[PDB]
RNA sequence: GGCGAAGGCGAAAACUUAGGCCAUUACUGACGCUUAGGCUUGAAAGUGUGGGGAGCAAAUAGGAUUAGAUACCCUAGUAGUCCACACCGUAAACGAUAGAUACUAGCUGUCGGGGCGAUCCCCUCGGUAGUGAAGUUAACACAUUAAGUAUCUCGCCUGG
C-alpha cells in the first residue's frame, strides 16, 4: 500500500552518488515503486555513531505490495548504503484521512495564533476561543412516542409539601 | 504545544518536523512527557513514536553526542 | 549539564540535571524487581503532582 | 416517552420491570420504559385499576413494529412512591404452579398475587373465586 | 481486515441481507481459513486460536438456533474445510 | 406583589460547576457561566405560599430566631432585623448541644442574667486582670452564645439560610419534630424541610431583598414596620 | 492515557493478525448467557538437548559486628543465566472481587471517535481516578467507575 520511506545514508558522501545508490536500494521493492524524484539535501547526523559526524537525508514516495517492504528493510538497513530505512503505513499509529483536508483553514489560523504576533494582542497559545456552537452529528437517537394515553394521572410537582398551620 | 493538534489530522510522521521537536525534546535529548509536550493523547503518542524514530534514525541522539 | 559558566544560574538547573540522571541510572546501574522500578517514578510524579496541582 | 439507552431484551421481561421498578424506588425515578409485552401490558392495566399505577402508554419508534411500554410509577406529589416492594414466585428457570387448592392470603391477605393461568393474568384472589389456579408470578402490595 | 465486503453482498440469503446467519458463517469460515494459515505460517500465536474457537461455537450456536428458528435456511455452510 | 421579578435580577447563581442533581424541580442546567441559575415563577409562587403561610401562623405569635451568616452581608441584613424586628436571636447559629437541649441554653441564659448583674459590682477593685477577664468573658458571650438572653422556649420555627452552613440548626432540628424552614442550593434535596424554599443567599444581590421579603413577612404580626411585603421597594447592592 | 481473553502491552520500523470506539434510519429474525465434556494460552523461577556464557549470581569460599551473625555488611565466585527445541503451569494471576443479560442521580476533568468550532470552551457515545444522595453494609466503606437491583450458569465454604 502507501509507503513513505525516509533515509539515513552511510557518513558523509556525495549527493548524487547516495541518491544513485538509493534508488538501487529501492529496487529491492519487487514492486513497490513508481518513486517521486526528490531529496531532502543535506542534513547532519546530530551525534557521532562512532566516526560518522554527518549524512544526508533523501525521501522516497511509493506504493506497491506491502508484504514486499520488509526485504527492503533487510537490504536498506545491512548494506553499507543506508542505515535507516523508516517506513510509513497503517500499522504505525495512523489518523490519516483523504476527507479530513477541508481543515486547513484551522491550519492557517492556528499559524497565525500559535503565537499572538501583535502587541495588541497577546494572549497565551493555551486559551479558549468561544465561538462555540456544540456540533454533534452523532447521537443514536430513537423517536419514541406515545399513541395510547390512558389513566390520565401524571407526576410532576413530586416534592414535598406538609405542616400545615402550627400554633 | 504541537501544530498538528490545532490543525486536525490524527496522527504525525518524521517530515523533519524537528523545529516543533525542540519544543518538546529537551537540549538534554531526552523525551518529556505528556505535560511539556502539550499533546492531547493522540497527538502524545505520535510524537513519542516519532522521537524514538528520530532516535533510531539518528535524527536524535540517544544520550551520545 | 553539558555547559555551565554562570555564577549563579546554571547551578541550580545542573542540580535538577543531576537528580534526573541519578533517577535514570537508579533502574539500570543494579539489577531489581520492576514493580519498586516502576513505583519510584511514579511516585515521584505523584508527588510533583499533587504539591503543585 | 423513553427514559435513556433504550432497553434490549432481557433474559424475561419481568425481571427487567422489576430492575426498573427498583430503580426508579432507588434513584428518584418516577416514568420507567420497558420493553414490549403483552403481559406487561395486562399487569401494568390490572395494576392501574387496582389503584397503585399511574398513567401507562405503548410507545413506538420511527416504525410500528417495534414496540415498547412506558409507565410513571405512581408517585404522589410529596415524594411517595404507590409500589414499597416486590416480589417474584415463578421464575425463568424454575415456573412454580399452584393449582386452586395452593391459593393461600399474601403475608396476612393484605397483599396482590398475580397468577399466569389460562389467558392474561389473573389475581389469586379472584382466581380462588373461579376456582382457578396457576403459576404465581408475582407478589406486590 | 481479510474479508468485509464479499461474502455479505454477493450472496443473498432472503431479499436483501446487510448481516444474517449464513453470511456472517461463510466470512467467518474465510477469517477462519486466514487465521489457520498465519498460525501454520507461525505456530506461537494463540490469540487467534481461542478466536477461532470462539467464531467456530458461534457458528455452531448459530446454526443450533437457526434449526428450529427457520425452516431451512443453514444448509450452505455447516461444515469445516482444514484437512 | 410578592416575590416579585424587580427582586430576581441575578439572585440567582452559586459555586461554579459543583452540583447535585438532588435538587431536580427548581434548579437549570448551567453551563455558561457554571454559576447554578434557577427559574423564577416558580419561586415567586412557592415564596407566596410560604409567605401566606409564615403570616398565618404568625398571626399565634411564635418565637423566631434569626440564624444565618452565608456571607458577611447576610449578617449585615439579620443585625438590621434584630435592630428592627425581633424577639429572640443568635450571633452565628446554635454550636451543638444547644438546639434538640435547650438545658445548656437555659442555664446558659441564667448564667448571662447572674454574670450582668455580678459584674455590675466589679468595678476594678481586686484585680485589673480579672475585670479584663471578665469583659473578655463577655466578648466570648457575645461571640459564641451572646444572642441567647430573650429566648425562654424552643423556637416553632428556624430559618436556615444555607443547609450548609446550618449543621447544628437543622440536625439538631430535625432530631425533634419542630417547623423548620432552610433554602436549597446546589447539593442537597429540596424536601429535607416542611415547606420547600429554593431559594438562595450566596449571590450579592440575592440575600438583600431574601431576607427584607421575609422578614416583612412576619414582622406585621408584632405590629411592627413592613415595607418588603407587596411594596415596589427593593435593593440592588453588592455583599457587604 | 489507551490498547488489552488473563498472564500483559514502550529504541524504532514494517508483514500479518486481533480487539475495538463512534456512527449506519440495516439485515438472518432475536439466531444468545454460563459452562459437564473438549480446546487454548499462561508472569516467573528452573530442567534434558545443541550452542552461547557478555554480565551478575546463589550455595556460598574468605573476610566485619557478633554471645550466634548462620539473616542483614564487603570482595572472589560457579550452579544458575542466556538463544531455540521439548518440559515447565504455578504467582499477592488480584479488582483480596468468575462471569453474561437488563436497568438505575450527578460532578471536577480527561481520553478515542462524530464532531460546529486556531487548538478551544462545548458536547454524543464508550473509557479513564475520585466523588456523594438513594441503595448497600458486622464495620471497613462501596455508590450508576456499587460491596446497587433483578435474570441464567460454572467454582467454593459450613468453627479452627
Amino acid at each position: 500500500m502507501q509507503y513513505n520511506i525516509i533515509l539515513l545514508v552511510d557518513g558523509s558522501l556525495s549527493l548524487e552518488q547516495a541518491n544513485q545508490v538509493n534508488e538501487k536500494q529501492q529496487q529491492t521493492l519487487t514492486n513497490v515503486e513508481g518513486l517521486q524524484t526528490e531529496y531532502l539535501g543535506l542534513k547532519e547526523l546530530a551525534y557521532p555513531i562512532k566516526k560518522q559526524l554527518s549524512a544526508h537525508y533523501y525521501r522516497w514516495k511509493f506504493s506497491g505490495d506491502n508484504q514486499s517492504t520488509k526485504d527492503f528493510k533487510r537490504t536498506a538497513n545491512i548494506n553499507k548504503q543506508v542505515l535507516r530505512e523508516l517506513i510509513i503505513n497503517l500499522e504505525r499509529e495512523y489518523g490519516y484521512l483523504a476527507s479530513i483536508n477541508p481543515k486547513k483553514q484551522q491550519l492557517a489560523l492556528q499559524k497565525r495564533a500559535k503565537y499572538d504576533e501583535i502587541i495588541a494582542r497577546e494572549n497565551n497559545p493555551e486559551n479558549p476561543d468561544v465561538p462555540v456552537t456544540s456540533g454533534l452529528a452523532s447521537t443514536q437517537p430513537r423517536l419514541s412516542r406515545t399513541e395510547k394515553a390512558q389513566k390520565p394521572k401524571e407526576e410532576l410537582w413530586d416534592v414535598v409539601q406538609k405542616m400545615g398551620n402550627f400554633d | 504545544y504541537c501544530r498538528f493538534c490545532a490543525i486536525g489530522q490524527l496522527r504525525i510522521d518524521l517530515i523533519d518536523d524537528l523545529e516543533a521537536l525542540k519544543r518538546f525534546l529537551s537540549p538534554y535529548a531526552k523525551i518529556n512527557p505528556r505535560r511539556i509536550t502539550g499533546n492531547c493523547q493522540m497527538h502524545q503518542r505520535h510524537v513519542a513514536k516519532a522521537l524514538k524514530r528520530a532516535r533510531y534514525l539518528a535524527l536524535v541522539p540517544f544520550v551520545k553526542d | 549539564e553539558v555547559k555551565n559558566d554562570d555564577l549563579e544560574l546554571a547551578l541550580k538547573k545542573f542540580k535538577r540535571v543531576s537528580l534526573e540522571i541519578r533517577r535514570l541510572a537508579q533502574r539500570h546501574e543494579y539489577h531489581l524487581r520492576k514493580g519498586m522500578r516502576l513505583r519510584e517514578k511514579r511516585k515521584i510524579a505523584q508527588k510533583k503532582r499533587r504539591k503543585f496541582r | 416517552i423513553t427514559t435513556t439507552k433504550p432497553i434490549k431484551a432481557h433474559f424475561d421481561p419481568v425481571a427487567d420491570l422489576l430492575t426498573k421498578i427498583n430503580n426508579a424506588r432507588k434513584a428518584k425515578l418516577m416514568t420507567v420504559t420497558t420493553i414490549a409485552s403483552k403481559l406487561k401490558i395486562a399487569i401494568l392495566e390490572i395494576l392501574v385499576k387496582e389503584g397503585y399505577l399511574a398513567n401507562f402508554q405503548v410507545l413506538e419508534n420511527k416504525s410500528k413494529t417495534k414496540r415498547i411500554v412506558t409507565f410513571n410509577l405512581k408517585y404522589t406529589q410529596r415524594r411517595i412512591p404507590s409500589i414499597n416492594g416486590v416480589k417474584q414466585i415463578s421464575k425463568p428457570g424454575l415456573r412454580i404452579y399452584r393449582p386452586f387448592e395452593k391459593l393461600p392470603l399474601v403475608l396476612n391477605g393484605l397483599g396482590i398475587a398475580i397468577i399466569s393461568t389460562s389467558d392474561g393474568v389473573m389475581t389469586d384472589k379472584v382466581a380462588r373465586l373461579k376456582k382457578i389456579g396457576g403459576e404465581i408470578l408475582a407478589y406486590v402490595w | 481486515q481479510i474479508d468485509k465486503n464479499g461474502i455479505i453482498k454477493s450472496a443473498q440469503l432472503h431479499d436483501k441481507d446487510v448481516g444474517s446467519i449464513q453470511v456472517q458463517v461463510s466470512l467467518l469460515t474465510s477469517q477462519i481459513k486466514q487465521l489457520t494459515d498465519h498460525l501454520l505460517a507461525n505456530k506461537k500465536d494463540f490469540i487467534s486460536k481461542r478466536g477461532l474457537y470462539a467464531k467456530v461455537s458461534k457458528r455452531k450456536r448459530l446454526l443450533k438456533y437457526l434449526k428450529h428458528n427457520d425452516l431451512e435456511a443453514y444448509r450452505n455452510l455447516v461444515k469445516t474445510l482444514n484437512l | 406583589s410578592l416575590a416579585k421579578l424587580g427582586e430576581m435580577r441575578t439572585h440567582v447563581g452559586m459555586v461554579k460547576r459543583y452540583w447535585n442533581p438532588k435538587m431536580g424541580f427548581f434548579i437549570e442546567p448551567e453551563r455558561k457561566h457554571n454559576n447554578d441559575h434557577f427559574v423564577l415563577e416558580l419561586q415567586r409562587q412557592s415564596l407566596q405560599t410560604a409567605y401566606n403561610y409564615v403570616k398565618e401562623v404568625a398571626q399565634n405569635n411564635g418565637q423566631i430566631l434569626f440564624v444565618g451568616t452565608k456571607n458577611d452581608y447576610v449578617k449585615k441584613l439579620v443585625n438590621n432585623i434584630a435592630k428592627r424586628v425581633d424577639v429572640a436571636f443568635i450571633t452565628q447559629r446554635w454550636l451543638g448541644g444547644t438546639l434538640t437541649n435547650f438545658k445548656t441554653l437555659s442555664i446558659s441564659i441564667n448564667k448571662l442574667n447572674k454574670l450582668v448583674e455580678k459584674q455590675a459590682e466589679n468595678a476594678a477593685d481586686l484585680t485589673k486582670k480579672e475585670n479584663l477577664m471578665l469583659s473578655r468573658e463577655i466578648e466570648r458571650l457575645e461571640k459564641f452564645f451572646g444572642g441567647v438572653k430573650s429566648l425562654k422556649r424552643l423556637p416553632n420555627l428556624l430559618i436556615v439560610d444555607d443547609p450548609v452552613y446550618e449543621k447544628n440548626a437543622v440536625a439538631e432540628a430535625n432530631i425533634l419534630r419542630i417547623p423548620v424552614v432552610a433554602l436549597c442550593n446546589t447539593n442537597t434535596n429540596p424536601e429535607l424541610v416542611d415547606f420547600i424554599i429554593p431559594a438562595n443567599n450566596h449571590q450579592p444581590q440575592s440575600t438583600c431583598l431574601l431576607m427584607n421579603l421575609l422578614a416583612d413577612a412576619v414582622a406585621e404580626a408584632k405590629a411592627m414596620p413592613t415595607m418588603f411585603a407587596y411594596k415596589p421597594d427593593e435593593e440592588i447592592q453588592i455583599e457587604i
